């Protein structure tokens, strides 16, 4: 019945289905992070050499680098049967919103992670920008999740890749004493009580440890038939529907500003709620966020199911004993380096008594004199000089390390090539525009495009809040995966770049040549040649 | 042979008057140097006269306060030997079971302290399965006492059971012959309600401690004693030093036989309504807060006699009893058979002061020090690993730092059934 | 886990201790029976005898 | 004292980054070979007694 | 150990930290390494005033 109890008990649930994946997830980050000698007991303990002569990190640099070369960024395309532009104001907005550092940032955090661990993942969230806004005086960012794979914990009964149909989700933040106090003054919380909540680290690697102040956050989904409203919109159309809990504060305005109810149905949606919690006790309890989607998006390598159990892997897990093992051999070749006695000659005290500065190492000599009389023995017994054998590496250690390194090379090949990882990537970027539009609906200010230009009706509270006022008519889009692009006039560009590359040097290549002088930049000569091209296309007609 | 990582869970403990508990967080640079100890005004109570001419009968002020202090820290120091399989394969279930384990003491202490400075103190000569209502009886005794005393329930009141008087109740529910709604939940589920006979929570507490009984007879008062109620005292070199407002020394005859906790009320000493100062019919009950001496006791709820001659206007103006001792009157021991006690307070009653360990400090250079978050009980502490190297061993402590304190010793409250014999 | 309270700690380290228990499979619960060829000619019996087996 | 501008006005730049435990690793191309030219050297040393 | 520089003093030292963890206490260290040397005590002189008999 206690809603911090039945929160906890999800959570805990989750945690203990995920513990498995989210050990070897961490594992693996920190055999490829910080070290590759990752025992924890062996510090405490007599003092040893332990080398580390990577194989592993050029693998991992590699790929990094190469599915890093082709970004990839969402595209939205028109439906069937739509209007041929019904995508051009919302990919300007996305293109608007998306272009800033964090979300590159983001999605290189998530690649890389989910190339060495497994998995990795971000978040979509939306501020109040009062200087530069996209609309309606918000924004909408992209933020990264470090350590996603132990810091993100999805709903125990998912079974998609982009975790699409997961009903709650938890995301742990670990922040310094001044990130909790900004944290408290954003939220409007008591800054006085530190936050309580479970390590993320789960007390692993306690050598590798940091003060830090945990925190929660709850995001769940809950989908439900509510009361819409039917208007008829001043300016004539007649579907014009409206949510009544958006249109909850203007009622009244609707009417007064000359929209007359005409029916009222009742429409299933999905709502999204956040709940800031700790260990003990709820923050804040159901703070409704905007969208139709948990705003989290998560990224995985090689995914899969075991037995009900969710298992992803990347590049380092398997190459990780033969790397160890490598290691050790080479840190053995080096002991038997270091701590041998060298080649020198076995005598007898009597062989060179008297004659010991002769073998000190100088050259002052011309050759070396031994002793060759004893009073009792009569003489000095003969026996061939013996030599104190040289240092040798085994045949079993060189074998073992040529073999080792040899199972890496092997086994560190991603692919044959990363398309695997790339259409990962491109599920993960689908996700995140399925959210993106699902957050613009909700809070942005979209125009509808009338073929009678874009009209754009809202109306303002006796509060002086503005509420926005969208159709139902908003899922005239869908998305696919294109070039990523940070404007729209850079995506125009290389569409006519594209088509002029195919086009035969005809009428349509003057055309295209000209329409790509339209949209250039602007200095004085390009300004120039832009109005030769607009002028000629008018004359042109 | 190895384990197979399929934990046997065994244990699963509660923590209600822990997690209902509030807790305190004082500026630590400040409470560093005043000495883990923090004073809090009490409300302010006036005097009031009638007539006309009051000419030299203007009273002055008075306004009385409480200290708040801290213990000792509670520590998990276990050891970890480098050369045995146990090292990983045990060390984070020992630190889950350590956080566990420190959540249970402080509740542990919580429940102590609640129960061995609670004045109120309700008595029944026999169980509480032996009339019907009975259990209903015990609880409304309590809340109407705290109604009667006039104490302030704005934050709201609690009713901590044992498990076996939890049952009794539920028995006395279930044996009814009737079923509405309150019998058909109290046969399906254990629970008789949530709510009783005015309090807005009554809990069962696994973790109750059950007051022995006290063999301590024939003891009375030695020398007629009045208590004042003052704020601060002049010491030895005119420093004005403050004076706790809920703490009174007696001397009695002889102290053989009491011990902290033990619930005794004088012969002929009766309540007051606080604000009214109107008589009430029940005895003052106080409970011995440590028995100082041989023939001194400490006992928490200062008894201020109303009639006291030797009073201020406005320290009578804070007097909670009808009269003051006599040099004669018998103190009757109320606890007299041992029986475990149900716990009821106002929620604004106990409080959790908290202190945190800087071991995070540059000064703590070779030990890795980081936070660590108590479950139930809204606690952090500190968890710091350390390395030796003569033994070949890292060092393990799981400290954390906290004191619980009994602001309001006249609000909180005990119950013992069965005080016959 | 046991605690122990107070600052100064020093050689009051414990160790670390778990029990364990043992889990096991005892006899096999079977079922024979024997049949002529002349016996499965009906089939019903043996089919019967086999649900009454489960 | 006020400065211009919005932001920190310190540029970073970093090469192959990210997070441990919530604990921040940076690395160029040094670290990792530091090993190998330590006994290289050492070897070499060694030799040239 | 980390670097301290004195003021005045041109001088640098360490600055060692240690921790304990059976008492949760701990220790600090300013350690200053230097030697004063008169190498040219000829040339190094000392003034008496009022060395009467």
């Amino acid at each position: 019945e206690n809603r911090l109890e039945s929160i906890l008990s999800r959570f805990d649930a989750d945690w203990t289905a995920s513990d498995e994946a989210r050990r070897e997830a961490k594992n693996d980050l920190f055999f490829s992070r910080v070290s590759q000698w990752d025992d924890w007991l062996s510090q405490y303990t007599t003092l040893q050499y332990r080398g580390q002569f990577d194989v592993v990190r050029p693998v991992v640099r590699k790929l990094v680098s190469e599915m890093r070369q082709n970004p990839i960024d969402v595209l939205y395309r028109p439906k069937d049967g739509a209007r041929p532009d019904a995508a051009d104001v919302l990919m300007g907005m996305y293109r608007t919103d998306m272009r800033h550092n964090t979300a590159k940032i983001a999605v290189n955090i998530a690649v890389r992670e989910q190339i060495e661990a497994g998995v990795g993942a971000w978040r979509l969230v939306t501020d109040y920008e009062d200087q530069s806004p996209t609309s309606n005086n918000q924004v909408i960012r992209r933020e990264p999740i470090h350590s996603a794979c132990s810091h993100v914990i999805w709903d125990s009964n998912s079974k998609l890749m982009d975790k699409s149909d997961a009903r709650h989700c938890t995301v742990i933040h670990s922040m310094s004493q001044n990130g909790w106090e900004d944290f408290a003054e954003k939220y409007d919380l008591d800054a006085d009580d530190i936050p309580s909540f479970q390590n993320p680290n789960d007390w692993v690697f306690p050598w590798l440890t940091q003060d830090t102040i945990q925190i929660a956050e709850f995001y769940e989904v809950v989908e439900k038939k509510e009361t819409a409203f039917i208007y008829q919109d001043p300016v004539t159309g007649e579907p014009v529907s409206y949510f009544k809990r958006d249109i909850k504060d203007v009622i009244d305005d609707l009417a007064d500003s000359g929209f007359i109810k005409i029916a009222e149905r009742q429409i299933k949606r999905r709502r999204v709620y956040k709940s800031i919690i700790t260990c003990t006790a709820v923050l804040k309890d159901k703070q409704l966020i905007a969208g139709e989607h948990i705003p989290i998006v998560p990224v995985f390598g090689e995914w899969g199911f075991v037995e009900d159990k969710e298992v992803y892997e990347g590049v380092v897990r398997l190459t990780k004993d033969g790397q160890r093992l490598r290691n050790m051999i080479m840190s053995f070749n080096a002991d038997i380096v270091a701590r041998t006695p060298k080649k020198k000659p076995f005598f007898w005290p009597e062989q060179i008594a008297g004659f010991e500065h002769m073998y000190d190492g100088n050259d002052d000599y011309p050759y070396y004199l031994l002793n060759r009389t004893d009073e009792n023995s009569g003489d000095l017994p003969t026996q061939p000089l013996a030599y104190y054998e040289n240092p040798e590496v085994p045949q079993a250690n060189a074998y073992m390390l040529e073999a080792a390194t040899s199972a890496v090379k092997e086994v560190a090949t991603l692919g044959v090539e990363t398309y695997v990882f790339q259409d990962n990537l491109a599920t993960a970027m689908r996700r995140d525009g399925e959210i993106y539009q699902s957050i613009v609906n909700d809070i942005y200010d979209v125009p509808r495009n009338v073929t009678i230009l874009m009209a754009e009706v809202v109306d303002l509270a006796t509060g002086e809040k503005q509420v926005l006022n969208d159709i139902r008519g908003r899922y005239e889009c869908y998305t696919d995966v294109g070039p990523s692009f940070q404007s729209m006039k850079q995506q125009n560009r290389a569409e006519i770049l594209e088509l002029l590359g195919k086009t035969p040097q005809g009428t349509p290549e003057y055309q295209l040549l000209l329409l790509q002088y339209f949209t250039l930049l602007d200095g004085k000569g390009v300004e120039m040649m832009r109005d030769y091209a607009n002028k000629q296309l008018i004359q042109m007609g | 042979t190895l384990a197979v990582d399929e934990i046997i869970e065994t244990i699963s403990a509660i923590t209600p008057m822990a997690q209902k508990a509030k807790k305190y967080t004082p500026p630590a640079a400040s409470m560093q140097r005043s000495s883990n100890t923090i004073w809090m005004p009490v409300e302010q109570e006036s005097p009031t006269q009638e007539g006309w001419d009051l000419t030299d009968k203007a009273t002055g002020l008075l306004e009385l306060n409480v200290a708040v202090n801290m213990g000792e820290p509670d520590n998990d120091f276990f050891q970890l030997r480098a050369d045995d399989l146990r090292d990983e394969t045990a060390y984070r279930r020992r630190i889950q079971s350590a956080a566990r384990k420190l959540a249970n003491n402080v509740e542990l202490k919580v429940a102590n302290m609640a129960a061995e400075m609670g004045s109120l103190v309700i008595t029944s000569p026999d169980a509480i399965g032996t009339n019907t209502a009975d259990a209903w009886n015990f609880v409304a005794d309590a809340e109407e006492i705290m109604f009667s005393r006039e104490l302030n329930r704005d934050m709201g009141t609690s009713y901590f059971f044992n498990p076996q008087d939890y049952k009794k109740a539920g028995y006395d529910l279930t044996k009814r012959d009737i079923f509405g709604r309150i019998p058909e939940e109290a046969y399906r589920d254990g629970t008789i309600q949530r709510q009783v006979a005015g309090f807005d929570d009554v809990l069962r507490s696994p973790k109750l401690p059950v007051l022995t009984k006290s063999t301590a007879t024939g003891i009375t008062v030695s020398g007629a004693q009045s208590f004042k109620p003052v704020a601060w005292q002049l010491d030895n070199d005119g420093n004005k030093v403050n004076v706790d407002n809920r703490f009174a020394t007696v001397t009695l005859s002889a102290t053989t036989g009491m011990k902290r906790g033990d619930k005794i009320s004088f012969a002929g000493v009766k309540f007051l309504g606080q604000m009214a100062k109107n008589v009430l019919a029940q005895d003052a009950t106080f409970s011995v807060v440590r028995v100082v001496d041989g023939t001194h006791v400490e006992i928490t709820p200062k008894p201020v006699a109303l009639d006291d001659v030797s009073l201020s206007p406005e320290q009578r103006a804070y007097a909670n009893v009808n009269t003051s001792l006599a040099d004669a009157m018998a103190v009757n021991i109320l606890n007299v058979k041992d029986a475990r006690t149900n716990v009821f307070w106002a929620d604004d009653a106990i409080r959790i002061v908290s202190q945190p360990i800087p071991a995070n400090h540059e000064l703590f250079a070779g030990m890795k020090t980081t936070s660590f978050s108590i479950p139930d009980v809204g606690l952090n502490g500190i968890f710091a690993t350390q390395g030796d190297i003569s033994t070949l061993s890292g060092l393990c402590r799981i400290a954390l730092w906290y004191g619980v304190n009994a602001t309001r010793p006249e609000a909180i409250g005990v119950g013992l059934p069965g005080q016959t014999a």
